[PDB]
């Protein structure tokens, strides 16, 4: 991080006026009928074969909430970024071993999402921050590859 | 590949998107020179600038291709060539950069089409433009 | 695209590294297993030992697979085919998983090949498995 | 990094079996040849067109040696691998503007050509540590993206 006090903020504003619970999965719902690979690791999970049930699956829905979960305990914490983190990418890395560029192809998906859902005010100054907290809470997951 | 059913999402989601094809092709540069921007080091005779005629302009010219590619989309090839001689021969675009575009581009979609931008079609735009980047950086491979 | 003349420095490459194209490829999946340890989550009924005869049995395969590309290279969609519907329908291997095997098989043409790996060879090898990934990965796109 | 007293040593030890000045070289040289947007930042340069006229730039042989140059400050200063990049990846970053993979093709290529001249004893075991050192020395360079 670094957020700039006015990026920070077209930030801080978005994100209140965000229905966690419902985002947090059209986007992980999205990355599994978008990126399909993705599924190898959610066969825990169900029905995952056609798009209306992933994005109706109580349990991709389920897990999208733990997920906008950690955004959030980023979207401000923006300041170790690494460290509210070291326990999820000890988890996702040397655990599931999830590439790291996984890790984009989500929070770039999730800036579809946060695009798809407030239209016209996700000017384009306003997804350049996003890009930058995204692409931060990426580079800390990915943390433990080295 | 680019199936019977991928070629129809795109067909109609760009279908909808019409009259306004190049108001999106240059709200997505905009949105490309602001978020990486280290894509900015290829238009350096650019007013990379807000309301900038010549990204309002290219807009134009990106939103003029990509339609070229819908339509023709059985054979991207032999129409996109010249975009991909260009592009790779001329002006030596980083590949990683068809990427980028490809994704402010779907983040326009998105914010400019909500209902017909459903899941599906979220990765038939995605499997097309995957497909334009691939045409685009082939003297490249 | 794949040139008149990158298809006479892989049909050469691989022409002399023939009777042991098996134990190279054999060579390199031990090399990804070892520094890209992430790739390890697919073959969890391998022995990824350094002996083991499954890597070695499969060094066999991915050498044969590769060579069934260098011939019939002016048309790699149809050969491949059933590798590319496995790999991408009944696997699920991540993408960029190919750049990598990609880059541990050019370590090793390198490193029991010297004098015929020149620079100008070094890219047309780069540019056949560039493309050998493309059709691996296109139920994808 | 890490690098655990056993791969510490296997990589030290190639190293100084290592003659920089013309290994520095082949590597810049085929990262134009393979890899051509990398020639946009080098027309300060010369010749660049056929492979012939890059390995014997005296001009890509030169800069070549000043880039084995950063590898070897790493190679041993794997400590911080971090600091010892700070003025470089400002460098090359919010100066010339590389992209980060760039970062990653150049040492990967760069092992092609560890492997190219040491034959047979760049075992596996031995290129597997230097996937690592290299991934290494960029993430490090790669350190104000953020
Ligand atoms: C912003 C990026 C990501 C964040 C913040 C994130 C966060 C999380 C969290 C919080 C959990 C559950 C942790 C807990 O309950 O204790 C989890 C689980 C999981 N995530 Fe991630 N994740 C991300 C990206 C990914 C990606 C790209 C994949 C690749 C498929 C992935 C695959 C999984 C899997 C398979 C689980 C199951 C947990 C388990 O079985 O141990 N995640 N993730
Ligand atoms: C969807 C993918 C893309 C398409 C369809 C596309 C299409 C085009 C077209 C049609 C032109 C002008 C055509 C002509 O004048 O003959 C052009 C020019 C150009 N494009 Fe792209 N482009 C794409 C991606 C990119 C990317 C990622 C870059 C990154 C640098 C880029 C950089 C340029 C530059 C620098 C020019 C020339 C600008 C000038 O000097 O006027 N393009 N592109
Ligand atoms: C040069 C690129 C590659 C080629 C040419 C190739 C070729 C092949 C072939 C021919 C087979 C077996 C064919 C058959 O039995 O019908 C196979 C199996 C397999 N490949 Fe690949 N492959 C490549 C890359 C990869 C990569 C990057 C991965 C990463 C996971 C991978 C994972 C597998 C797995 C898991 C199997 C099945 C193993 C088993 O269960 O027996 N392959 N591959
Ligand atoms: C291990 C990765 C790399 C290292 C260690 C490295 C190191 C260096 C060093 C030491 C210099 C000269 C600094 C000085 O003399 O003060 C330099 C210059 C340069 N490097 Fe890198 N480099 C790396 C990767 C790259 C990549 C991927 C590119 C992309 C083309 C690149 C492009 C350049 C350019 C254009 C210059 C010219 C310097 C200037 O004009 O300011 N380098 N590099």
């Amino acid at each position: 991080v670094h957020l700039t006090p006015e990026e920070k903020s077209a930030v801080t504003a978005l994100w209140g006026k965000v229905n966690v619970d419902e985002v947090g999965g059209e986007a992980l719902g999205r990355l599994l009928v978008v990126y399909p690979w993705t599924q190898r690791f959610f066969e825990s999970f169900g029905d995952l074969s056609t798009p209306d049930a992933v994005m109706g699956n109580p349990k991709v829905k389920a897990h999208g909430k733990k997920v906008l979960g950690a955004f959030s305990d980023g979207l401000a914490h923006l300041d170790n970024l690494k460290g509210t983190f070291a326990t999820l990418s000890e988890l996702h890395c040397d655990k599931l071993h999830v590439d790291p560029e996984n890790f984009r192809l989500l929070g770039n998906v999730l800036v579809c999402v946060l695009a798809h859902h407030f239209g016209k005010e996700f000017t384009p100054p306003v997804q350049a921050a996003y890009q930058k907290v995204v692409a931060g809470v990426a580079n800390a997951l990915a943390h433990k590859y080295h | 590949v680019l199936s019977p059913a991928d070629k129809t999402n795109v067909k109609a989601a760009w279908g909808k998107v019409g009259a306004h094809a190049g108001e999106y092709g240059a709200e997505a540069l905009e949105r490309m020179f602001l978020s990486f921007p280290t894509t900015k080091t290829y238009f350096p005779h650019f007013d990379l600038s807000h309301g900038s005629a010549q990204v309002k302009g290219h807009g134009k010219k990106v939103a003029d291709a990509l339609t070229n590619a819908v339509a023709h989309v059985d054979d991207m090839p032999n129409a996109l060539s010249a975009l991909s001689d260009l592009h790779a021969h001329k002006l030596r675009v980083d590949p990683v950069n068809f990427k980028l575009l490809s994704h402010c581009l779907l983040v326009t979609l998105a914010a400019h089409l909500p209902a017909e931008f459903t899941p599906a079609v979220h990765a038939s735009l995605d499997k097309f433009l995957a497909s334009v980047s691939t045409v685009l950086t082939s003297k490249y491979r």
